[PDB]
RNA sequence: GACCAGGAA
């Protein structure tokens, strides 16, 4: 029923599965001629585009960790640390 | 007398020992590599069939109709059938040869190269006669029949290199050899007890003189002088392989410095 | 089946020299060794190219139409 | 067993495998026979509007 | 007297009709020696 | 002038068309072939 | 047979000619592959997410 | 030709070393349906059917069969046949194959139908992923 | 397409 964000108790930092699917959730919607948040300063591959985007911590997009019991902790893309 | 040199050790009609000197081993290399792979010939490239009643296929006769050897001697004065102008072929570009056959005897009847005859017109250039060494002049057997064995078909041969078949090759083997003493250590000799004794000394070892061990090693040294051997299958008389070889290989490097000014 | 032209390895023209080769056999009673030889086969490439050819077209040939 | 845990699938290919010195590391060397039979549905966007235009 | 059926018969066994067959019987009769 | 078939063993040429059932002249056998097309085929020679 | 998670990897293609699928030697191990003639599956991800899984 | 594989001679093989012959024999005939309906060896077109292989008939003689000589391809249809009903039977070369009709045979199974087999030679010359 | 049988990195 959602842990209010100043309980949160998981990695501060991005996972490597978030982070591939952050990636390539993006990179779909971009390639479905979605609104891109980031001067493509002339991309063109919706990845490299999505990997911009990811860089610059402009992907409006929301990771909603699960715990096992079902509750769950939502992270922005903005808030996650990417040293992965 | 100028350049690098050459002194001849053995000729013949299809044998030309001899040595350079004052080269590059690269440059003696190339020649090498040109003589092989790149000097034109005429082979036959194309056979249509018209009847082959043989213990042998098609095209496995039209394989080996590739490999006859044919007089290329002006073959410089006949065009690549790909850079003249008619549809397909002419006799600018091509020498077309005939050949029917049919078991007369009851004994095996022997279809050799000397049974091709040429229809095209020669316009009087030395090309496209099929090459014969052989002893009693039946050059090579392309194929045996018995009795209502037939073979009837029709050859176009056109020019090409050997990089783009080995049939439009000229030369055979070529020899090629430096340093028989090995006084550049350029290979290190493998041995059980004496690499004298295992290795045999080469013919050139009497061209030059021993190392004689009381000596410090010459890395200054290099490696020029050049006992080579070049062999050829006919289509082309021996000298012309080497002149050839030397002169494509030119012109390979020409073509260079005049793409280096259309630059 | 049937002498190749032209060994693989050196590419020395080898098609005509079959015949002779049987007849430096059985007629004059020469070993294959020396045969090989007196037809200026040296390079072992074209000696092998003779001296391990099964020639089966004379086989094939004697079947009927 | 075999029809759910396990699929024959589509967009899939095989060959023999030999090896290669100028490979870089993490590429595969593919036949242009089988790169002309594999598809990618790739989706018109201005991005690749005329790269796209010119392979149809 | 009466007929029961086929025996299939083996190449080159005694019943088989290549058993006694000469070399240039068989190229004559298709059949490899 | 022309033939369709050709004889096996015999091979006496045999030049017969559909419904005619398959079979040699003086040669008793069934075998029969096709004989190659008039329309000569080419082979480069590599 | 792919008892590894090496078993499957990921690679750029590189379109090439002759008709065998080229790898560089040194992945040849974890593959457990060897070029006495032994074959091997290729699949081609279809979405833009699931190249990512692949090349991530 | 590391790890169990192998450089081979270009020069070689263009002079013919390693090289193959390959035949494959493809057959059919016309079964009869007890009562006298029976199918037919023809090059067939449209007609009220129009349900039949989809590449070139046109290698068809008017026996539905090649003559042997010409090259064939694809799934190029080597053999034609017919089915009736109360009006396609052919058989199309190997999809993935390729060659040159080599020998037609056309006979009689031990009961009276036409019998018919096809073989085709390709020459298959020593190239990149080739065992040895 | 079932089913049986035989042979491969
Ligand atoms: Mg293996
Ligand atoms: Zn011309
Ligand atoms: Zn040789
Ligand atoms: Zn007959």
């Amino acid at each position: 029923k959602a842990i209010p964000k100043d309980q949160r108790a998981t990695t501060p930092y991005m996972t490597k599965y978030e982070r591939a699917r952050i990636l390539g959730t993006r990179a779909l919607q971009i390639s479905m001629n979605a609104p891109v948040f980031v001067d493509l300063e002339g991309e063109t591959d919706p990845l490299r585009i999505a990997m911009k985007e990811l860089a610059e911590k402009k992907i409006p997009l929301v990771i909603r960790r699960y715990l096992p019991d079902g509750s769950f902790e939502d992270w922005s893309v903005e808030e996650l640390i990417v040293d992965l | 007398e100028e350049g690098p040199q050459v002194k001849i050790r053995e000729a013949s009609k299809d044998n030309v020992d001899f040595i350079l000197s004052n080269v590059d081993l690269a440059m003696a290399n190339s020649l090498r590599r040109v003589m092989i792979a790149e000097i034109p010939t005429l082979a036959i490239d194309s056979v249509e069939v018209e009847t082959n009643t043989t213990v042998l296929a098609d095209e496995f006769i039209a394989h080996r109709l590739g490999l006859i050897p044919l007089q290329s001697m002006d073959i410089e004065q006949l065009e690549y059938s790909r850079d003249c102008f008619c549809e397909d072929h002419c006799d600018k570009c091509s020498v077309v040869l005939t050949l029917q056959a049919f078991g007369e005897s009851e004994s095996t009847t022997n279809v050799y190269s000397k049974d091709l005859v040429i229809v095209s017109n020669l316009m009087g250039r030395n090309i496209g006669h099929p090459i014969i060494q052989d002893k009693e002049g039946n050059g090579v057997l392309i194929c045996k029949l018995r009795k209502g064995q037939e073979l009837k078909l029709t050859c176009v041969a056109k020019k090409g290199i050997a990089k783009e078949h080995a049939k439009w090759g000229p030369a055979a083997a070529i020899e090629f050899e430096y340093d028989p003493w090995n006084k550049l250590k350029h290979t290190d000799y493998w041995y059980e007890q004496d690499s004298a004794k295992e290795w045999p000394q080469s013919k050139n070892c009497e061209y030059e003189d021993p190392p004689n061990e009381g000596d410090p090693f010459d890395y200054k040294a290099q490696a020029d002088t050049f006992y080579m051997n070049v062999e050829s299958v006919g289509s082309i008389p021996v000298d012309q392989v080497v002149v050839r070889g030397i002169d494509t290989l030119q012109k390979k490097v020409a073509s260079i410095l005049l793409a280096l000014t259309q630059m | 089946m049937i002498v190749p032209v032209r060994c693989f390895s050196c590419g020395k023209v080898v098609g005509d020299k079959w015949e002779s080769y049987l007849n430096l056999l059985q007629e004059d009673e020469l070993d294959e060794g020396t045969a090989l030889s007196r037809l200026g086969l040296k390079r072992y490439c074209c000696r092998r190219m003779i001296l391990t050819h099964v020639d089966l077209i004379e086989k094939f040939l004697r079947y009927n139409p | 067993r075999g029809n759910l845990m396990g699929k024959r699938v589509d967009f899939s290919a095989r060959t023999v495998i030999s090896g290669d010195p100028n490979l870089e590391l993490d590429q595969v060397g593919v036949p242009k026979s089988i790169a002309k039979t594999l598809t990618y549905p790739e989706v018109v966007t201005p991005y690749n509007i005329d790269r796209l235009t010119q392979l149809v | 007297k009466v007929f029961i059926g086929r025996l299939p018969i083996m190449l080159r066994s005694k019943n088989c009709y290549l058993s006694e067959a000469t070399e240039s019987d068989l190229y004559k009769l298709k059949e490899c020696p | 002038a022309t033939l369709k078939y050709i004889c096996a063993e015999c091979s006496s040429k045999l030049s017969l068309s559909r419904t005619d059932a398959v079979r040699c002249k003086d040669c008793g056998h069934r075998i029969l072939l096709k004989a190659r097309t008039k329309r000569l085929v080419q082979f480069e020679a590599r | 047979p792919s008892l590894h998670k090496m078993s499957m990897m990921a690679h750029r293609v590189k379109v090439i000619p002759y008709s065998t699928f080229r790898l560089n030697l040194s992945v040849t191990s974890p593959y457990n592959a060897d070029f006495d003639g032994d074959e091997m599956n290729l699949h081609v991800p279809q979405s833009e997410e699931t190249r990512a899984e692949l090349s991530q | 030709n590391q790890e169990d594989s192998m450089i081979m001679n270009q020069s070689s093989i263009d002079r013919g070393l390693f090289r193959s012959l390959f035949f494959r024999s493809y057959m059919d005939q016309e079964k009869k349906y007890g009562m006298s309906i029976t199918e037919t060896f023809e090059k067939p077109q449209r007609t009220n059917t129009l349900r039949m292989k989809h590449g070139t008939y046109d290698k068809l003689d008017d026996d539905g069969l090649i003559a042997p000589g010409v090259r064939v391809s694809g799934e190029d249809v080597i053999i034609g046949k017919t089915t009736p009903i109360s009006s396609d039977a052919s058989t199309p070369l190997r999809s993935t194959e390729n060659g040159i009709v080599d020998q037609v045979l056309v006979t009689t199974n031990q009961d009276g139908l036409k019998f018919v087999k096809v073989r085709v030679r390709t020459t298959k010359i020593p190239q990149i992923g080739d065992k040895f």
